[PDB]
């Protein structure tokens, strides 16, 4: 009889996965302070990795990467790509870190690449807000308080038609203890309703492709979703090709790439306690069907469609793995 | 990079290597202290001789 | 050397505290002339906590004798192990205390008392370093529960830094002699709160139930119920016998045992139980395991499963795998751990000892501080309430010059120690 | 040369303080009866090894050492042992009853009648030191007397020898071979107490040393005289440069100053590698240097990944040369997370000793040719703080077991001081090793 503690309640994901363990039988929950476990679903923030796998007798696995946050920060992920050899990519989109006035940075750094662009007039629009003035940004970021990345906005992405829509890809990668690296074969595409704006750039409605920001809600597809049997479709009709040549190799190496690079520092293989995390990656691709990595998430949702199939996988690679009980919907990154 | 002060003789050798360069109480409060709870006790083994002899 | 100083009161007192120096003297390889012809060297090297030495090598129990009426001691001396105890430390009267707690508290224990002191004060100044007392007695009787306490309130007065510990054999109408039991229970309990640091309840409703359905004796007697009191006390004192890490001492126990001073009740337990019947196949480590955690092992007839457990002390003898033995124990807390109180880290402790007890290749013995205790004073309370709301029987009570209101005063205590476990329990 | 003195206290102590001392006599080759035949001045000198022993006219080296214990059954197997004749009976300091793992009982009530006792003991070694660094004290946190006397202990030597260093070898508590369970309380109490009276502290999780003599010697149950003869040579790694001819650490001032860059944070983490089982039927400077970064091989478990170092220090014996160390660090630094804090150049000390590890014959330790001791002061140690303030936590919030400590005639509030003490402690680990 295998236990495990609950510790994040707000997880759609993991509120779904224990409810499997107990279809099992073979595994009981616990309260949220008793020690004695084999497994936790932990906390978002401040957990508590230093008293994991003090417990003798205790196979203990957690599900999360102490030091993955390094990966999951937007402020980290551009400080770990531009200082990591094996990163410094042409995937990732040019990025600086800013500090507000009132809170080392790369300020005079990020104003000599904007030189370029207007005095090369090429285009010139970035976000944190997407404005073509880097004025009206560090304006913006000083009167906000928190740190803020500005970043290159990639201006000619692709667009689905009919509607000229802009989207983005949403991939989950499962890492487990052993870190074997497996893509969820089943992606989402969060899609915007309104028809893509070159010329204004106030109406971030329609740039931004965030599910609930949309929420011409769901007359193409349900939900503002579309999922990769349709998508790959469409890029047949269309482009006369497919989602794993145009998109999925690029993905599927970015996401390698990024993981193997902080492998060393986050790694459980000989450590007193075991992690695994599933991860959520979101991707930009252009006119030119290139893709760009946006921002890697360590706490991702699941689209409705997809938790079952989703959340079982977790059970299956990830925990029995670990504790076996009495094809694979993943694909897997090798290396 | 660098290996500076290697020392050296017969039973072994000694250096340092660097990879980059940088970016109380007297005796007489602790008699006091120790007074202190040898009272207290002192005070507890009489509220019990007291409470026995009740 | 810590020596502890044993005293044994009234007819159950006696009766198990002589079967317990059988027990251990065989344990030790202490004939009943006193003399050592045992093999091991592991039996010699504690014996002094519980022995006395001659010259001629004799050992003689540090074993102090009382009753207010000399018939249970009479057979005590003509018993197998009678030459073996102190002919000076058998203190008798001969009125008797009529099952009568005012009797052996407050009237005919009076007059005996100071003897018995005078015994145990003579016992002490031959002890290197004494670590304590340890009692027998029953708490439904007179001078086991009457003048036991007397003794305890005594002993505590004269040695207030030493540390007090009792093996109390508690009423059941199942087993009962008189009506009054849970009065003189009762007035007990409200004592021993006060006055041990350790009691082992050693109920005579659990005692009866392991011999009538566990080992099928059909009508048991009161030496079938003290031959698992007898081994019992052999397990519990095993640690302080034989040489070892965990709970080696009266103080150390009770540190690990007691985390709040009123809550020092304890549930033993044992396997395997066996009758006065030999057994042929040893039990294998997840077996001992088992059964001694199991309720129809515990000696308090409560459910521990209706409780949770402050504190576990484990004791497991003979030769076996101390690996194993880890295992089985991390295994029954990882299992169970719900019925653990998880504001105490690490609350169960294990020993092993190489002499196993006679009979048995290997044993396993249970010492439990749990919240379902209370469901033995909760027992007793309603007894007690039963008949003390008609004040029934308390004429033979304020007869001896007691008043209503020590009777007020001892229920209300009791009921405050069942409150006190429930609040633990829900903490 | 200068004396150290070792103190040995309660049963941790003194049993560790056996290991070391055999060790020691077989290191040096002193026999038994105390003679030790390659030393030619007879009956006094000022070699190295005389930090540790002193000499009698009969020839006769004997430890700088007092062994206290409130019990005592410990020592007695000193006085009867097989280094017996090593010592002199006024070294064995032994009480009636011990602390009972209890705190308040070592340092108030019991500690108050035998200390006066015990530093006139010392004293009695002092005078025959003609330079006294300080001293070597080894302890168990969760012991009544290891916490609690040692504790006392340390505050009476700050004010009989200021100016001396004080070097401590604590033994952390795990329930594993643990006798007590509140030695959380006891841990807290004495690192509270002891703090601004220890210069440097090498903890050991006896956990560590644990699965270590499990997985590493094949061991299915380690006993204490397994667990002590790991630790004595990891303790001997430390003292070999105080007791045997070198330029690093031959002073116990400069642990401090190769360690301890702030006062409070003196903790360094120590790593030993390898660990052989001596049943089985050798490691170059590579892998024995790349071994000591694997958490596995550590006296407390715990992640220097994720935090950050302040100084570090690589003990080698055997057969070792520098340019096998510098290309065994050039290639491990490259592979691995080593942080430094900004303030400090991200560097390592290194000692070498050609003299192979010694093992005691019939042990469970296999002779290897090359070994090392890394110490490191990594802010990744306060996760051994963390784990043992929240035992503390979890029964104080009760007050569970309180009652003992305050019968002992300690106040209840030394409890909340202590534990404020620890959390401001945990609170500069944090800003030291974590950026935001
Ligand atoms: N490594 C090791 N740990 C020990 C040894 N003896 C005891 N310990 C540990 O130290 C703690 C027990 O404290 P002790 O040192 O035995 O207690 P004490 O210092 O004698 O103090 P008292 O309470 O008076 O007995 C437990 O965590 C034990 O696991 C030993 O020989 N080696
Ligand atoms: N450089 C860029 N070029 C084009 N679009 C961009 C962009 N950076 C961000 N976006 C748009 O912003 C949207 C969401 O931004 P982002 O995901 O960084 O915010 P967020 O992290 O608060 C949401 P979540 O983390 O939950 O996925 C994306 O759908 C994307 O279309
Ligand atoms: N287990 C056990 N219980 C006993 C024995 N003798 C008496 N009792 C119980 O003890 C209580 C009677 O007290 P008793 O010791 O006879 O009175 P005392 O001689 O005045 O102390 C009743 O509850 C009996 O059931 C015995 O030998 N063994
Ligand atoms: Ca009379
Ligand atoms: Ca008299
Ligand atoms: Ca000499
Ligand atoms: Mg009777
Ligand atoms: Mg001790």
């Amino acid at each position: 009889m295998y236990t495990f503690v609950v510790r994040d309640e707000n997880s759609s994901v993991y509120a779904e996965v224990s409810r499997l363990l107990l279809a099992t039988g073979q595994w009981k929950r616990l309260r949220k302070d008793n020690p004695r476990f084999n497994l936790m679903l932990g906390e978002r923030n401040r957990l508590p990795f230093g008293r994991l796998g003090h417990e003798p007798g205790l196979v203990q696995l957690v599900n999360y990467y102490r030091g993955a946050d390094k990966l999951c920060r937007k402020a980290s992920l551009v400080k770990l790509i531009k200082t990591s050899p094996e990163l410094s990519c042409t995937w990732f989109p040019e990025s600086y870190v800013i500090y507000p006035t009132n809170l080392t940075d790369e300020r005079e750094v990020f104003l000599a690449a904007y030189n370029r662009r207007r005095e090369g007039r090429e285009g010139n629009v970035w976000i944190a807000l997407i404005s073509s003035e880097a004025s009206e940004l560090l304006d913006f970021i000083d009167e906000q308080g928190q740190v803020h990345v500005i970043q290159k906005y990639l201006e000619k992405p692709l667009l689905l038609e009919p509607g000229h829509r802009k989207f983005d890809i949403r991939s989950w990668v499962l890492v487990d203890h052993l870190y074997n690296i497996y893509l969820y074969r089943e992606g989402v595409l969060r899609t915007s309703s309104e028809p893509y704006n070159s010329a204004n750039f106030q109406d971030k409605t329609c740039h931004l492709t965030n599910h609930c920001i949309q929420k011409n809600y769901g007359r193409y597809e349900e939900g503002n979703e579309m999922f990769f049997e349709e998508f790959n479709q469409y890029l047949m009709d269309a482009l006369n090709t497919t989602l794993e040549n145009s998109i999925l190799l690029q993905i599927k190496h970015i996401i390698r790439s990024c993981l193997m690079c902080i492998e060393p520092a986050i790694s459980t293989k000989h450590l007193h306690y075991q992690s695994f995390q599933l991860f959520g990656f979101d991707f930009m691709v252009d006119e030119e069907l290139k893709v760009w990595l946006i921002e890697v998430n360590g706490a991702p949702a699941c689209a409705q469609k997809l938790y079952a199939e989703l959340c079982q996988g977790i059970v299956d690679v990830a925990i029995s793995s670990v504790f076996p009980l009495a094809t694979s919907i993943f694909i897997k990154l090798h290396h | 990079m660098e290996v500076i002060e290697l020392n050296k003789c017969t039973s072994g050798q000694s250096f340092e290597v660097i990879l980059k360069p940088p970016s109380d109480p007297s005796l007489e409060e602790i008699q006091k202290k120790l007074e202190a709870a040898e009272e207290r006790r002192k005070y507890q083994e009489a509220e019990l001789l007291k409470h026995l002899a009740e | 050397m810590r020596e502890i100083v044993h005293i044994q009161a009234g007819q159950c007192g006696n009766q198990i505290g002589a079967k317990f120096w059988e027990v251990i003297s065989d344990e030790h390889g202490i004939d009943p002339t006193g003399s050592y012809h045992g093999d091991s060297d592991l039996q010699l090297e504690r014996i002094n906590v519980y022995y006395n030495e001659a010259t001629g090598n004799k050992y003689v129990p540090r074993a102090i004798l009382v009753d207010l009426e000399p018939g249970t001691m009479d057979s005590v001396r003509s018993g197998p192990f009678g030459q073996i105890f102190r002919p000076d430390n058998f203190v008798f009267g001969q009125s008797g205390a009529g099952n009568n707690w005012a009797k052996g508290h407050y009237t005919e224990g009076a007059e005996l008392v100071d003897s018995v002191l005078d015994v145990v004060r003579k016992e002490s100044e031959s002890c290197d370093c004494l670590q304590g007392f340890q009692l027998t007695h029953s708490l439904g009787g007179g001078t086991g529960s009457g003048m036991g306490t007397l003794l305890i309130s005594k002993i505590r007065e004269e040695y207030p830094d030493r540390i007090m510990n009792t093996f109390s054999v508690m009423p059941s109408p199942k087993v009962s002699d008189t009506v009054v039991e849970p009065y003189n229970a009762t007035l007990s309990v409200h004592q021993l709160v006060e006055n041990t640091d350790e009691t082992y309840c050693i109920d005579n409703e659990a005692l009866y139930d392991i011999c009538f359905r566990t080992l099928k004796l059909t009508t048991p007697t009161y030496g079938d119920l003290n031959h698992l009191v007898s081994a019992t006390m052999s397990g519990v004192t095993t640690c302080l016998r034989f040489p070892g890490q965990l709970n080696a001492d009266l103080r150390k126990l009770a540190v690990n045992m007691v985390p709040f001073p009123r809550l020092h009740f304890f549930m033993p337990g044992f396997a395997p139980l066996t009758s006065r019947s030999q057994q042929y196949r040893a039990l294998t480590v997840p077996e001992l395991t088992q059964q001694m955690f199991d309720s129809k092992n515990m000696m308090a007839a409560c459910d521990p499963r209706h409780g949770r457990y402050l504190t576990v002390a484990a004791i497991f003898r003979g030769r076996m795998s101390m690996k194993e033995v880890d295992e089985q124990m991390l295994n029954v807390q990882n299992k169970n751990s719900s019925y653990f109180v998880e504001w105490i880290p690490n609350n169960v402790k294990t020993a092993v000892c190489d002499i196993p007890p006679r009979g048995l290749k290997m044993s396993a013995t249970f010492i439990g501080n749990s919240t379902a205790i209370q469901e033995l004073f909760k027992r007793i309370s309603e007894q007690f309430t039963a008949m003390f709301r008609r004040k029934a029987f308390l004429h033979w009570y304020t007869g001896e010059g007691m008043d209503e209101m020590e009777f007020t005063e001892a229920e209300s205590n009791m009921n405050d120690l069942v409150s006190e476990y429930q609040q633990y329990q829900d903490a | 040369m200068r004396e150290c003195i070792s103190i040995h206290v309660g049963q941790a102590g003194v049993q560790i303080g056996n290991a070391c001392w055999e060790l020691y006599c077989l290191e040096h080759g002193i026999q038994p009866d105390g003679q030790m035949p390659s030393d030619k001045t007879i009956g006094g000198g000022d070699d190295s090894f005389n930090t540790f022993f002193s000499e009698t006219g009969a020839g006769k080296h004997v430890p700088r050492a007092v062994f206290v214990d409130l019990e005592p059954t410990v020592i007695d197997e000193v006085r009867t042992g097989t280094y017996r004749q090593l010592f002199h009976p006024e070294q064995l300091i032994t009480g009636k009853e011990d602390a009972a793992n209890n705190y308040a009982r070592g340092h108030y009530t019991i500690g108050k009648e035998i200390i006066d006792l015990v530093l006139d003991r010392i004293r009695k070694l002092a005078d025959q030191c003609t330079g006294l660094q300080g001293f070597l004290v080894f302890h168990s946190f969760g012991g009544g007397t290891g916490s609690g006397f040692t504790s006392l202990l340390m505050e009476r030597l700050s004010v009989d020898y200021g100016k001396k260093s004080k070097l401590e070898f604590s033994i952390y508590p795990a329930p594993q071979v643990s006798t007590a369970v509140v030695e959380p309380y006891n841990s807290i109490l004495t690192t509270h107490t002891t703090l601004e009276h220890s210069d440097c502290a090498f903890m050991v999780d006896n956990e560590a040393i644990y699965d270590i003599c499990r997985r590493n010697l094949d061991i299915e149950r380690p006993t204490y005289t397994n667990l002590n003869r790991l630790i004595s040579q990891i303790v001997s790694s430390i003292t070999a440069s105080l007791r045997f001819d070198g330029a690093l650490n031959v002073d116990l001032t400069e642990f401090q100053t190769n360690l301890v860059p702030y006062p409070r944070i003196h903790f360094p983490l120590a790593t030993y590698a390898p660990v052989i089982s001596a049943e089985k039927a050798q490691l170059s400077v590579a892998e024995i240097t790349n071994a000591c970064f694997e958490p596995a091989n550590q006296m407390v478990k715990c992640d220097p990944r994720h935090g950050k170092y302040m100084a570090c220090c690589l003990l080698y014996r055997g057969d070792v040369v520098p340019k096998d160390v510098n290309a065994a660090i050039a290639t491990i630094k490259t592979k691995r997370s080593i942080q430094f804090v900004d303030w400090c150049p991200t560097g390592f000390k290194v000692g070498i000793n050609y003299q192979p590890p010694t093992v005691v014959p019939g042990g469970d330790l296999a002779k290897v040719q090359r070994a090392v001791c890394m110490l490191s002061n990594t802010t990744a140690i306060a996760e051994a703080w963390a784990r043992l303030d929240h035992k503390f936590d979890l029964m104080y919030a009760k007050r569970a077991f309180v009652h003992w400590y305050v019968g002992e005639g300690m106040e209840e509030g030394e409890f909340s001081e202590a534990r404020e003490d620890m959390a401001a402690l945990e609170k500069d680990y944090e800003e030291v090793g974590v950026d935001s």
